[PDB]
């Protein structure tokens, strides 16, 4: 999967130094050191909000070798590797509280879409495209109620 | 003298613009005047002698000019029009004999990748091309949390009599998973490379607790105010308070002690509540536990409400004896 192919396809919107989240390429672009580093919503695994003080600390965690997702051995969420390593979990701030509790109804949201998704393509999938039905062109035989 | 000099430009993410300038002696920067920061109105200063080397990449608020010093600090310098990079790249060249460097960033969404330890910053790769990078400087300290897992708490940025006022959200903490028999001397280079202080919060833990009720196992780390449940999928914040009463009962299969904080208001998981939290222990567990609290506040605060340390006792005892000390509350 890909989150953008060139910085342009990256909104305007981005120009805020906060988390914004693209839907239509099911992206959460993080403000990591002033760099807008998006990260797929396939990636990302569970979120956990916690609001200590004046700041809302929300952990977004991601898809990590090691009893990580229920998902199978046959379908991995990243690529085969030993010598890889993962971005377990980032942990953000932020003064505004209301915002920051939208922007993780947002992405939990947007997880939910997707996995319903994948769903109903696998109940597709097995699936083999059938022939289509010819209509008898007489009084068909049927059975009411 | 040709001073270049560029409007609405941001230094370190600042929330108020200011005006870059280049000179043959450094490069400038200084707020522009429209703007009350309760803070020093001094220009920044970057002497010539000081600039290793400059990097161009995408920021937030359009292009990004990364300064690299010869002190292993970063600059960062935002909001650039794609249009400057050929006037830097010819002012930059022409004044300081540095070459522009076009560094383009990884946009796929993967978060795996491997980590690179640079000079001045810790960069993430994914497929040959950089992610993002953290400054050193930015990283307050580091602690391996397990086997292959290495968090960093990177500096939250408050109010200091030396920067400007950050626009947005900052991030406070970055967990890595290093797999392989590695995580131990990729955090062993890091520290040394800032001499990392490693630190010891919660005034007590207990690890891997089985809770029947919210189902599933919890971390439980208690404070002065407040008590933290951290779970896999959930975390919870108690405030003290809210511990109505603590049930200590055991199990009539003589094998397992049950502990039971009645919470008001209820925790929630979404729809029906958890008024009451039920743990399970065996009558056999035991654990040493110190207190993390230093001997004057000991002394003025939980003298005679908690012990110092806990010998090794029962489990289930010494958090009951925990919760009672921290929460007042008798236990039943």
């Amino acid at each position: 999967y890909e989150s953008y192919v060139r910085e342009s396809q990256i909104p305007s919107k981005v120009k805020n130094l906060r988390i914004s989240i693209d839907p239509k390429a099911q992206t959460i672009i993080l403000p990591i050191c002033g760099r807008p580093v998006p990260f797929h919503i396939n990636s990302f695994k569970n979120g956990s909000k916690n609001e200590e003080g004046d700041y809302m600390y929300i952990r977004l965690n991601f898809n990590s070798p090691g009893m990580g997702s229920s998902v199978k051995k046959t379908e991995l969420p990243y690529e085969d590797g030993d010598d890889k390593e993962f971005v377990r979990s980032l942990t953000f701030r932020s003064t505004n509280k209301e915002r920051m509790s939208e922007v993780f109804k947002a992405i939990t949201e947007l997880k939910k879409t997707a996995v319903k998704r994948d769903q109903e393509r696998k109940t597709m999938e097995d699936v083999v495209a059938q022939a289509q039905l010819v209509e008898f062109k007489g009084r068909p035989k049927k059975l009411e109620n | 003298m040709s001073t270049v000099d560029f409007d609405t430009i941001f230094l370190n993410q600042s929330k108020a613009p200011g005006r870059f300038r280049i000179t043959s002696s450094g490069l400038g920067w200084k707020p522009s005047s429209q703007v009350p920061t309760k803070g020093k109105t001094d220009p920044f200063l970057l002497p010539s002698g000081d600039i290793l080397s400059v990097s161009w990449s995408r920021g937030y608020r359009g292009w990004e000019l990364r300064v690299y010093t010869r002190n292993d600090k970063v600059i960062m310098l935002d909001g650039f029009e794609q249009q400057d990079f050929q006037q830097l790249k010819n002012e930059i060249q022409r004044t300081f004999n540095v070459n522009l460097e076009h560094k383009e960033h990884s946009l796929r969404g993967w978060n795996w990748g491997k980590t690179q330890l640079t000079r001045a910053e810790l960069v993430f790769n994914v497929n040959n091309r950089p992610a993002w990078e953290i400054p050193y400087s930015e990283i307050s300290n580091s602690n391996l949390t397990g086997r292959h897992e290495i968090s960093m708490e990177l500096n939250p940025k408050t109010v200091d009599e030396n920067h400007y006022e950050t626009l947005g959200d900052e991030l406070v903490e970055v967990r890595l998973y290093v797999p392989g028999q590695k995580s131990q001397l990729f955090y062993e280079q890091l520290k040394d490379k800032a001499d990392f202080d490693t630190t010891s919060e919660a005034i007590v833990s207990f690890e891997d607790i089985l809770f029947l009720t919210p189902r599933g196992r919890f971390e439980i780390s208690m404070y002065a105010n407040n008590l933290r449940l951290r779970g896999q999928s959930y975390d919870y914040k108690i405030q003290n308070k809210n511990v109505l009463r603590i049930f200590s009962l055991p199990r009539l299969d003589d094998r397992h002690h049950l502990v039971i904080l009645q919470v008001d208001p209820p925790l929630r998981q979404g729809q029906t509540r958890y008024p009451f939290l039920v743990m399970q222990f065996d009558r056999n567990e035991e654990l040493e536990v110190e207190l993390n609290l230093s001997d004057e506040e000991y002394k003025s605060k939980y003298e005679g409400k908690l012990n110092r340390s806990y010998g090794t006792d029962s489990t289930y005892k010494i958090l009951s004896h925990c919760l009672r000390g921290l929460t007042e509350r008798r236990v039943i």
